[PDB]
DNA sequence: ACAGGATGTATATATGTGACACGTGCCTGGAGACTAGGGAGTAATCCCCTTGGCGGTTAAAACGCGGGGGACAGCGCGTACGTGCGTTTAAGCGGTGCTAGAGCTGTCTACGACCAATTGAGCGGCCTCGGCACCGGGATTCTCCA
DNA sequence: TGGAGAATCCCGGTGCCGAGGCCGCTCAATTGGTCGTAGACAGCTCTAGCACCGCTTAAACGCACGTACGCGCTGTCCCCCGCGTTTTAACCGCCAAGGGGATTACTCCCTAGTCTCCAGGCACGTGTCACATATATACATCCTGT
């Protein structure tokens, strides 16, 4: 029945990024298949973070290390400061 | 009460609520922080953001206005960290990256 | 008199040519007919969706241009352009795979 | 049955795989080699692919199998699911 | 040669007058093969009550034709010939000839294309066919020493004074290699070297057997069915039919098919077959006991039916599977997965206000799993999976616990099992709750299997 | 704190194998290590074998596929004709 | 009633008890079956009997009844199996199997 | 203090013992550079990693297990010490 | 008169001798101090377990072998004995470290 | 080096068309507001284990000297690969049909999670006796200079 | 083709620090219940996998020929190896100092869970133009006589 795809907020932020370039069907996929893959590897990097340090749960910290061990380069750096940036302004209100 | 989402409260623009769900039904924790997953999340978008950035200027420099998976094989492997991120991944549809042997060559 | 170009290139057009592009190089029907014919020793009577194909082709192919161009930094190692069944071994048993 | 079919990937087959891998003269044995290499490489991801058929209780080896079989192998790809 | 008998013999356009035929030609040594084969090849291709208008010019024409391809061919003087004895390169050149005869576009396996006049006038042919019209073509050619090699299924030639060297001259559904490598890996496609050796008598069996009267997937020629009870019954009465376990069932299937009286009933017929699979091939053959099965199927008598099935499963235990025989394996898997299912079924909603409440069957039916997980230890690819789990436990559901529980299995009937996967089951099942999780683990696990 | 490991296990196994023959301290935290590491691998495809069917149970079944999974050749039906043996007896009593 | 371990029931010396507990708290799926840790000690049981038996039979090549981890480096290297299944992995204080190339060798 | 080089420590002889345990006969003189360089970057990568577990649990001490789950990290299971 | 070997005789004793042992190749001040060092680059005021160190050289030890049997190898693959850098840098570049 | 002959390929213009971007119904999952219970933060304490220094031994590293073995370059050749071409073969597309099996909905039943009891097993100390390396003498085996 | 050299193993005695056995003793694995619900099973239904045929034309094939290159051979030299001597910093042993890893106890707050409600993301349908394809023009490039 119902499928869950990552396809609008692709689309969101290409229109974002590039206002006039559209994006294929296949590449629509691709992009889809590359966040799913990140999001797992963060996760399960995370998980196996929360379980050798004694604890139980999952938090912004454990996902900010498995980014930071995950991610090469330049790229941890600005992963790192968007995602503490976004968790500021949410907590702020 | 009107609600505003989680994802629009945090500025971004990929789902908090569904990457929450995700992490929550995914069986990688017993508990999930509050903030767990929106850092997820605009971490994706960042990435997501970082690799279309490359695409459409791939695409651009074919004079293309659509990005195919060419393009964002093109995008991943002229970038040294996206390309050492995407290690082992094939990009189907998206052939190789031109380049031929210096000693393969007349000069 | 006709006219034919010197040896080696050709072999260059080529390269470009198919290094430009992102077609399956392998023809399908038998590709297809390959993979049945391996897979019909782990179970008999399998089915496969036209996408199980076409991802084990892609798979395939991009393994096999991997392993080529690792052959052919062999090949150039040992002060050499042609690439030989050697080369293909040195490649695979550093790689570990052998 | 199916018999012999590895002849199938044909000597221009190979060359073309090695021409957009970047070699310019390809010995007379590469096309036996490369055979040999594809007939492997093959057999180890369909024996996955078809562990996680069985798993599933299917009889069809779905895309989404040999992406997984390609996963374990560690040469994960993208577009497939 | 074109004997002034066989011209003399007139053959008009009767039923009869096959018989009579085939009967003048079965007084000689050496029947005329191709004559013969072309006959009834004419007949089922023409067909497939308006009786093909059976033409001699026609007939002698076509044998004339083939007669000098197969001499310009093959001629003796380019071989040396041992005294009595074919060499191999003579046999190899007329498959060769017989192959280069054909077209690259296949059969496809389509029907009506398993005899000679098909064959002659087009570029078509089969397996079976094609090594037929090898055998036809050396008899021809004054090469008597060769002769017909059926297995089960695959069809070859044997040659040389006692049939010692063999050659498959024909692909499996690649011309010269020996029987002896395949024998040597327990396949069913060869039968551990307990294939027939077949002479002319067997070869005009083989022509009346192969006869195919499936007009097509829906509608069938009841003249065809007719004419192969008439060739059979009397090549029966001959005796020749008697080596020949599928002559048997083909004809108890007719005979059941139309009963003719005066003669013995289907069930006889196929006791005969299963004896002479008894006897003569060392208890290999089970195609005679599928027939005999399939015929209790047929009816509503369930314990015979699951003892006959039980009884196939006992000859397939020796042999190994493999890619090459998946023909028995598709037999045997409809059978375990579509008909026994749907015959304990229709046997309960029977019981259901007997075929059930009697141990013997259920010893039946363990007895053929207990074969079937046999026949799949040592093979290189493996037999059982979930599909065969799920209906395995399905078959032990529809049997009473209590029923059950009369069973006994050592080393209500005793029963031992010959199988390693068997050995768990043997306390696992026969309980009062069937615990169906550890009976599908157990089976679809991949051990007892070589790769 | 009470430290959780295979030591004895292992010792006792050895002693059915080797009746005559030691293992040193360091050979028994190798040995250790591998219990742990095998273990966590056919754990965690388990894992994915339960995630992909969308079953929310490990059971038997996937264990035995997740060791047809990573064990390779002979090991693999040596090791699943050993699981299968343990489970019959097991349920039986 | 009189208490049993389910490692005996099984004829296991592996504890399924204790394999239970960390398939439970492991985080591995919501639910884990009763017959899970009985395969999974099982497969452990065997594994680790493979190795020692091995292992032990390089010790007696040796002239040693204590096994030491140059033991079970030869035990694993010395398989075509294990190897495969210690692959990436590196036994610590063990050496490497004597291997001198043919060519390097002088005739 | 802060340490200056140090890593002429893995000296000429070690580098020429670790060759011959690999099996080769003669070593050219680049590669006693070529080596060094190789495992300055083998060790940044992995104690980057150790450094990063450690710092992650607020600990200040690098503990064998961070080391461990480092080498883990990068496809390389060290048996012998925990895990 | 001083009786000596060829070349190539006591590299091979020292092959046998190096691999018949398990001891650890480098000495163990030097390389604690160049860990140390190492991690000094990244995080500053920071101790190690003594079993940290002994992991890491472990590791190391490992991974050098690993690499100079590859260089090994493709030395023997250019028609050679000597292994020279070149052969560190096929190694490397086909196992994927560069 | 340099200029023509011929070249595959770049540049430019156009029709088609089938996929891409957008509008709508809607329903399923996500947002807002209690409830409560346990995980994790915080603080004080112990004491293990890390760092730091001194001091003597001798193992191993550093250095220099032949010297000869192996790397590198040049030459010759002959063979095995590329290049074109006409011929053959089977891929590819396009319908046409069948049906097996994937995906899903409704029962409903057996199985795993929780919880109270508690007892036998597995871990933390503590002897204790044999396995293994060290030392030392004798025998062995392969290897550069006459 | 026969003698000196350097490892290397085989065999006997030792006394030692480490594995195996012994002793408490808690604590977590076993027993026995319920109880909810995950998945086992059955029937259904649409879809997409398999099979088949026929035409087209793209591509594989076999063959001949030239020739670029792989490989063997020879010569030079340079630079790596073995050896003897000095030296220097690892290493073993010991002693202190303290800091930070483990542990425990208190509490508070943060997240799971429930319920209500609604709006945003998905499936379905529709305009429409980006790009592929065909042809006309064009243009750098490769081979060969100059």
């Amino acid at each position: 029945s119902r499928k869950e795809s990552y396809a609008i907020y692709v689309y969101k932020v290409l229109k974002q990024v590039h206002p006039d370039t559209g994006i294929s069907s296949k590449a629509m996929s691709i992009m889809n298949s590359f966040v799913n893959d990140v999001f797992e590897r963060i996760a399960g990097e995370a998980s196996r973070l929360a379980h050798y340090n004694k604890r139980s749960t999952i938090t912004s910290r454990e996902i900010q290390t498995a980014v930071r061990l995950l991610l090469p380069g330049e790229l941890a750096k600005h992963a790192v400061s968007e995602g503490t940036k976004a968790v500021t302004k949410y907590t702020s209100a | 009460a009107k609600a505003k989402t989680r994802s629009s409260r945090a500025g971004l623009q990929f789902p908090v609520g569904r990457v929450h769900r995700l992490l929550r039904k995914g069986n990688y924790a017993e508990r999930v922080g509050a903030g767990a997953p929106v850092y997820l999340a605009a971490v994706l978008e960042y990435l997501t953001a970082e690799i279309l950035e490359l695409a459409g200027n791939a695409a651009r420099d074919n004079k293309k206005t659509r990005i195919i998976p060419r393009h964002l094989q093109l995008a991943v492997r002229n970038d040294e960290e996206l390309n050492k991120l995407l290690g082992g991944v094939t990009i189907a549809q998206g052939g190789v990256l031109p380049n031929i042997q210096s000693v393969l060559l007349p000069k | 008199k006709p006219h034919r170009y010197r040896p080696g290139t050709v072999a260059l057009r080529e390269i470009r040519r198919y290094q430009k592009s992102t077609e399956l190089l392998i023809r399908k029907l038998p590709f297809q007919r390959l993979v049945r014919e391996i897979a019909q020793d782990f179970k008999t009577d399998l089915r496969f969706q036209s996408s199980a194909v076409m991802a084990l082709q892609e798979a395939s192919e991009a393994y096999l241009v991997g392993l080529f161009e690792d052959t052919n930094l062999c090949a150039i190692h040992a002060k050499r352009v042609t690439i030989m069944p050697k080369d293909i071994q040195l490649a695979r048993r550093i790689r570990g795979e052998r | 049955v199916l018999r012999d079919n590895i002849q199938g990937i044909t000597k221009p087959a190979i060359r073309r795989l090695a021409r957009r891998g970047g070699v310019k003269r390809i010995s007379g044995l590469i096309y036996e080699e490369t055979r040999g290499v594809l007939k492997v490489f093959l057999e180890n991801v369909i024996r996955d692919a078809v562990t996680y058929t069985e798993h599933a209780k299917r009889k069809t080896v779905t895309a989404m199998d040999v992406v997984y079989a390609l996963k374990r192998q560690g040469r994960t790809l993208y577009g497939f699911g | 040669g074109l004997k002034a008998a066989q011209k003399t013999l007139f053959p008009l356009r009767s039923i009869d007058d096959v018989v009579r035929l085939f009967a003048a030609e079965l007084g000689r040594e050496e029947p005329d093969l191709v004559l013969l084969s072309l006959v009834l090849g004419f007949v089922e291709h023409f067909l497939a009550t308006y009786f093909p208008v059976a033409d001699l010019s026609i007939i002698a024409a076509l044998y004339a034709r083939f007669t000098a391809q197969i001499r310009g061919a093959v001629d003796l003087s380019l071989y040396p010939r041992e005294g009595g004895v074919s060499s191999r390169e003579l046999v190899k050149k007329v498959s060769d000839v017989i192959w280069n005869s054909l077209s690259r576009s296949y059969f496809k396996d389509r029907a009506h294309i398993q005899s000679l006049f098909s064959f002659i006038t087009g570029t078509k042919l089969d397996s079976s066919g094609v090594a037929f019209a090898v055998v036809g073509a050396c008899q021809a050619l004054g090469l008597r020493d060769v002769h017909l090699a059926l297995s089960e299924d695959h069809a070859w030639v044997v040659f040389g004074p006692n049939g010692e060297q063999t050659a498959e001259v024909t692909w499996h559904g690649r011309r010269g290699q020996t029987v002896n490598a395949g024998v040597a890996e327990r396949s069913w496609l060869y039968l551990k070297g307990s294939y027939m050796r077949c002479d002319r008598k067997m070869e005009v069996a083989f022509m009346v057997c192969a006869i195919n009267p499936s007009i097509d997937l829906h509608t069938d020629s009841l003249e065809l069915l007719q004419l192969q009870q008439k060739l059979l019954w009397l090549l029966y009465d001959l005796g020749h039919l008697e080596r020949y376990p599928m002559a048997l069932g083909n004809l108890a299937d007719l005979e059941e098919l139309e009963p003719t009286p005066g003669r013995p009933d289907p069930l006889t017929l196929y006791h005969k077959g299963i004896a002479s699979a008894k006897t003569y091939y060392r208890d290999e053959h089970i195609y005679p006991y599928m027939y005999l099965a399939g015929y209790h199927c047929r009816n509503r008598n369930v314990r015979e039916a699951l003892q006959a099935w039980a009884d196939t499963a006992t000859v397939i235990q020796d042999y190994n599977y493999c890619r090459e025989d998946e023909e028995i394996y598709k037999e045997f898997f409809e059978v375990a997965n579509d008909v026994i299912p749907n015959l304990l079924k229709e046997a309960a909603s029977l019981l259901e206000a007997s075929a059930l409440q009697d141990p013997e069957c259920f010893a039946h039916l363990l007895r053929f799993y207990d074969g079937i997980c046999k026949w799949e230890e040592g093979s290189p690819t493996p037999v059982l999976h979930v599909g065969w789990a799920t209906f395995l436990v399905q078959s032990l559901g529809r049997f009473e616990g209590q029923v059950r529980q009369k069973v006994r299995i050592v080393s209500g009937p005793v029963l031992t099992f010959q199988s390693e996967k068997m050995k768990g089951m043997k306390e696992l099942l026969v309980a009062t709750k069937i615990n169906s999780s550890a009976i599908k683990l157990q089976l679809t696990a991949q051990s007892q299997v070589q790769m």
